[PDB]
């Protein structure tokens, strides 16, 4: 019966034995003011896009597997300024 | 339209027998996608689940075993997945002489 | 397997996390509103031995993609007197657009090729439609087809006949005077040998109404392959020594691949050395055993014993362009890395490509910019007597047998690119 | 380390057993009840006491409430061991229960010994045949006090203690009824035994004696006690025979919420002969042996678990002609029904079929209204009677099917109800709420 | 099917689901403390032997403590057959004190007793396992015995002790080994020569607790209902072969008793609570020639042949009036635990409860003898005038008598279990009720 508690979504969470009674108690509390790279949830948004396939260009590389370099390609922390806080997942439970 | 609302004794909206004296000719669910009804259905999923905090990505609770079935009202609903798999393309060549292309009926 | 989707952690955030394809559901890129059709072509010119006929490919479809030249060939002799007779038969066939030359292939650029590029089963078929593989006896009739290995015979490229309203589109094919096993025996006639009978067929692509007319009127740029070669005197390998030759090649056109090969011009397809050991010689591995005579049947072989690369590197514009290695890796490594096929002793290829077997360019060595391309070849020591199967079993690296000098011919080949412009109803080659 | 070391491991999967944690384990708090005395008060039997004879006895109000009442008997041995089978259990005929001219209830020596063969278990059921039998192969002439627990609702737990205090103007009585003959003590078969001894009797009741608080309530309150009855329809059996599967279907006049049902085949010549006879040890008199018999018992060895002596091939219960349940074997009521319901094990040729989760209990958790079921009937499959008795190859090595050709000997069905009713008692009288 | 009885609903339905309160397919289980049990040897002071004392302090290693089982490795000094539950008899008795102050104490024949009066089944089976050699087990024959302790909080975690709450009373456990065990050093009368002394080791089932509860265990008092074993040993009148000898026993005892259990034994054989005989079972060597009636099957020492015990009849009798009709002895052999336990109980071994269910721990009515000036037992013996040694007299007999040899059952042994009162405050305790 823990009517008062932090409800994540709809569950309550346990980190070392207790019930987690407040946000304050949970380690996202301590980044919870830094725009984080990424949530570790990762709910997908509608659907995956589908697999898009072809007779002509599997046919014409013989394989060989043609990687574009024209992408985004996400760049990591440069070595020399630290990890900015931001690297670190959070992992909203609610 | 008329997309259901997965309750707190209902939590996915799957019309099991929870059409009995509340909504006998129940609407659709939802899409999931559309009218994100997702969230309050993982908020109605829980109500009163303990999460270890270890289980960071929500899969331990076995919620791969927990779905929205296909079909979530009374019916089957034979009249949609007629429409979806005859029916188009009215006015066959038998009937009206303007849609023929001297070619044979369509398969 | 609901066990492992539970097994989730951050090293799979990289796999799976804000996922861009699944698996579990496809959808096609390409459509068609096509069809496909064999037409036979009409040849001019008297088919026969040595002979040289020629055929205009006809305006039936609007595309066209694979040519076979069927010929019908009978057995002037027994099983195993023969290796690939239809292959031997076709000289050579010269591909003519406008009046421009645009390609040609000859019948030891077709065994040369195979012996890269084909594989497996697609091999045997390969063989199964130009030579006899199932101890046929002489008297024996059979039709055989040599599909035609131009840029336009993989399934996702055509040359549009319906692009070139002017300019007529040719063959003209080279049969050979002389056919192993079929109208010659070594030097010898085969007295009441056949002519043979030939039928070229061409298949068709005929398109819709959109795709028709845009390849009609369009104009166009299609990337194309060529075959260059160059047929050159060997550096004559001996007991003595090791021979050692340089070639200048007249190459121009970024290349994908260089390859060669050596032989002996009386036995087509034979690369190697002939030995007393089972398969290498007519009658090897007994007392009626001639090292001086193939098997026919059993012309090639992969035993590197028998060929006489010790080694080689190419030159060019004066510089080495690799380290030299020796005939083995031409032999074995080349086509691994870069084909994934095996090929037989005495064939050799280097690759400037990534993968030479595709059409989509992958690497290319531009011999128009290349004042200077020269291959530096070194041969193996010609001291192994051939007759004796210890001393060709049982020898080293650096040698080959006595009968390996015999493999006078060298070809070099080399595969490129162009560029085949079409427009207007006409079109040629951007680069000679 | 230690103990500690678990209780450090605690997740979310404790919270379930342990959070916001209730109760505990090593706290008792034990409850102060009313202040009681128990008395054991003999009452006088009215009649003479014999075999064959009726007696009665009128509980005299000793005390405020009644609880267990044990029947005494003292007999002799007419014979030596392995004569007699629970003889101070078939010497009590029946005993009947009836308050202020009320008939309350009626029990029969092979109620029980049905009632033993499915409730009593383990070491209760070894002590209870030490009370009514003769176990330690004592001989001819021997002579033992039997005691004989009366098992009616109120002589089975205090929580239906029978309020003699506030029935003041009913009587309640005991009626008994001693067998003609008792096997092994005063007949051998059909023979009388010489010289046999008639039995002592003695009625034994346990009283309650309230203090003044719990006292007044009682004399003053109504009250409503839930109690257990047994109804009882004695029949033919379909004789089982050689040359068929009999097959029988029997109208089951009963009434009431029944908890449930119970059955057995007999030979009533021989009490507590649930199964047939047979060659193989202790399924006859002398049997393994050349002298053996399979016309008499080995009367000390009756009971058996031998379902091969069994005649019931199968059974359903139809309610208004529909299937209560699907038709299931003769061991499936054997077995299987007391191993789920009760927990003890049942002797070949008793059958039970519970209505109720726990039928071995006092709180109801499911009953049979036979009192809105206008034609109730139990459907019964014999097997074939078939098995030379004599041949134990035959006895033992043989079908689901069949029986022993001296299975046709158990010719009589008694089929047993338990049902709950109310006992109402108000202003010093009372009885039962349903007549029907 | 199912539905058909649901459907056959009407009046006399109303009283058992009209209505309804409760349910049997929803079963939410209690939530309960968390805890964790660890079994943890003790120290045990004293050398170890037979004849010899030694004694244990419970640490206060956990915070509550029930289980006590005690280990013993003791070896056959003959073979199978001569001896009889020889771990319980080694441990010849027990001494519960806290603080300095006695709480309870048993005897073997109390461990004995207690079993053949209220185990059971395949416990009392299981029980005998860890307490004697029953796979017919030689000469030489060495085993581990474990002899569980029956205080009261040995029997349930209600009664746990609060260890945590005894800071300044340390919990002790005083053991007394028997100068001789049968069939391990012993064989009646006779030493068996390089018989091997016992290995001992006190094993203290200890409960911890998780944090709320220690920390209310170590500071609220707390106040239990104990049980407690009066023990008063006696000569039996002793039997005679010539009449009905009888005994009138001044019991002298106190506090509400839930029951009373007595047996008579011959204290020359651990356990024995019957006549010897030659018939099978009950004696030496018994149905054969060699048998004799002087020496039991040690193996076989208890048995449910009522011919074989000594009480004829008992009463008990309060202040001069009598408490309940006399009944004879089989009633309390057999009825009384028909009643009151469910189990059976041996020949020679009786009881009377005052209590409704006497085998449990909540108090079901008791008997106060704190306020009975005088309570007797009465007993009446059978005449002993059976010849033990001819089978058909030991079982042909009479209600009325008994064995010739049931003359050696003089040891007469009265037990009361009693409720008393343990309080723990501020790190110290007791009972309220002295004796």
């Amino acid at each position: 019966g823990y009517e008062n508690s932090y409800d994540a979504n709809g569950a309550r969470l346990v980190m070392d034995g207790k019930v987690v009674k407040s946000e304050c108690q949970l380690p996202s509390y301590q980044i919870r003011n830094s725009k984080h790279h990424t949530q570790l949830p990762m709910r997908s948004l509608n659907e995956p896009p589908p697999m898009v396939e072809d007779l002509v260009d599997e046919s014409l590389f013989e394989g060989l597997q043609g990687y574009p370099v024209d992408e985004k390609l996400d760049l990591l922390t440069p070595p020399g300024t630290a990890t900015p806080s931001s690297e670190w997942a959070a992992i909203n439970y609610g | 339209k008329s997309c259901s609302k997965s309750s707190a004794n209902n939590p996915f909206s799957n019309a099991t027998v929870g059409a009995l004296l509340d909504n006998e000719a129940r609407p659709p669910a939802c899409s999931y996608d559309d009218n994100d009804m997702a969230s309050t259905m993982r908020k109605n999923f829980n109500k009163g689940l303990f999460r270890n905090l270890d289980d960071v990505y929500e899969v331990e609770n076995s919620q791969r075993q927990f779905y929205t079935m296909p079909v979530t009202t009374a019916a089957p609903d034979l009249t949609a997945f007629g429409q979806f798999l005859y029916g188009s393309k009215g006015k066959t060549c038998k009937e009206d002489p303007s849609a023929c292309t001297p070619a044979f009926a369509t398969r | 397997g609901l066990s492992q989707l539970v097994a989730y952690g951050a090293q799979d955030v990289y796999l799976t996390g804000n996922p861009q394809i699944t698996f579990f559901k496809t959808v096609y890129r390409r459509y068609t509103n096509f069809a496909i059709e064999s037409i036979q072509q009409t040849i001019n010119g008297s088919v026969g031995f040595g002979n040289k006929v020629s055929t205009q490919i006809s305006r039936n479809g609007d595309l066209i993609t694979d040519i076979v030249v069927e010929f019908v060939l009978t057995k002037g002799g027994n099983g195993g007197t023969t290796y690939y007779p239809a292959e031997e038969l076709l000289q050579d066939v010269e591909l003519e657009i406008g009046g421009q030359r645009i390609d040609k292939h000859y019948n030891d650029w077709f065994r040369t090729y195979d012996a890269l590029f084909r594989m497996n089963d697609d091999r045997y078929n390969y063989r199964r439609m130009t030579d006899w593989v199932n101890n046929e006896l002489v008297g024996a009739q059979k039709r055989f087809y040599v599909p035609l290995i131009f840029f336009f015979n993989t399934p996702g490229l055509a040359l549009p006949l319906i692009a070139l309203q002017y300019h007529e589109v040719k063959l003209y094919f080279t049969l050979a005077s002389q056919v192993q096993g079929v109208n010659y025996n070594g030097s010898s006639a085969i007295a009441g040998a056949a002519q043979p009978t030939m039928s070229v067929w061409v298949d068709y692509i005929f398109l819709d109404t959109q795709e028709r007319t845009r390849f009609a009127q369009l104009p166009h740029e299609y990337l194309i392959e060529q075959l260059q070669f160059t047929g050159s005197e060997t550096a004559t390998p001996s007991a003595t020594t090791q021979a050692s030759q340089n070639i200048r090649l007249n190459f121009n056109h970024p290349t994908k691949y260089l390859a060669w090969n050596f032989n002996n011009p009386t036995n087509y397809g034979q690369y190697t050395a002939l030995a007393n050991i089972p398969g290498a010689c007519s009658g090897a591995g007994t007392a009626a055993a001639t090292v001086t005579t193939p098997d026919y049947g059993n012309t090639g072989t992969y035993n590197e014993q028998l060929a006489v690369l010790d080694s080689a590197k190419i030159q060019l514009n004066g510089q080495d362009r690799f380290a030299t290695r020796k005939g083995s890796y031409f032999n074995k490594v080349q086509p691994y890395q870069s084909i994934g096929g095996v090929t037989p002793a005495g064939v050799y290829l280097y690759s400037f490509a990534l993968k030479p077997a595709g059409r989509q360019p992958s690497g290319t060595c531009n011999f128009s910019r290349i004042d200077n391309a020269t291959l530096s070849l070194t041969y193996k020591t010609c001291s192994i007597d051939a007759t004796s199967p210890a001393a060709v079993l049982g020898n080293t690296e650096t040698v080959t047998a006595n009968t390996a000098t015999l493999l006078t011919a060298l070809n070099i080949y080399a595969k490129n690119y162009n560029v085949l412009r079409i427009m207007s109803g006409m079109g040629g080659l951007a680069y000679a």
